[PDB]
């Protein structure tokens, strides 16, 4: 999972 | 000068909460190459799934998937501490290449996508229809994710600050705070935005003295  | 090879649709990656984060905009002139940096969602995260999207929708799913790849050997760190630089590169031939580079490890992983990949000239125009047609529906979708994550942050950073404090925090307070976390962690599981803000409100008020110490 990627976040800004 | 008479023609112009352009992107008919926005290109980007799925980011936390199932939102599409655009990397290269609609109606962009090729060749083009933009980069942007991201990070991890859970602590001690060792890999990230780059999931590539085409289309104008905010929900990742309402968009066209182009491919998907992992970058692993992420050395254990706090969440949102790694530097994952996702780059989108389109050359004169229309070919899209997408890398992710861990700026610590110095590792890398690229997927190449043929100019013929993703939606045909018709679907492109439907995408733009269903975009304008659901502008608000996705406007409601976006600000909920933002709230989910704004919530999800507040939870994590409080649990840290509670460990950080320990003895220093009145059991009185640590009860009121530990209940309001549990409630907020449940609120997050649902889809009710209001409720998430409701438990973030409850946390904020009963946490007055916790904040003080951290400062």
């Amino acid at each position: 999972t990627l976040v800004i | 000068v008479l023609l112009l090879d352009v992107t008919p649709l926005s290109l980007g990656i799925e980011t936390m909460g199932g939102v599409m984060t655009t990397l290269i905009a609609k109606n962009t002139t090729i060749p083009t190459k933009h980069s942007q940096v991201f990070s991890t969602a859970e602590d001690n995260q060792s890999a990230v799934t780059i999931h590539v999207l085409q289309g104008e929708r905010k929900r990742a799913a309402d968009n066209k998937s182009l491919g998907q790849f992992n970058l692993d050997g992420i050395n254990p760190a706090p969440r949102g501490m790694p530097q994952i630089e996702v780059t989108f590169d389109i050359d004169a031939d229309g070919i899209l290449h997408v890398s992710a580079k861990d700026k610590n490890s110095g590792k890398e992983q690229k997927i190449t996508i043929k100019a013929s990949s993703g939606l045909n000239e018709d679907e492109i125009q439907k995408m733009v229809r269903d975009a304008e047609a659901n502008a608000e529906a996705d406007r409601k979708f976006e600000e909920l994710v933002q709230t989910r994550n704004q919530g999800d942050h507040l939870l994590h950073s409080t649990r840290k600050q509670v460990e950080e404090a320990g003895d220093k925090l009145p059991a009185d307070d640590k009860t009121a705070i530990e209940s309001a976390l549990t409630a907020l962690e449940t609120a997050l599981k649902g889809e009710d935005k209001a409720a998430i803000e409701a438990k973030m409100q409850e946390l904020a008020q009963v946490s007055q003295k916790l904040m003080e110490i951290a400062q």
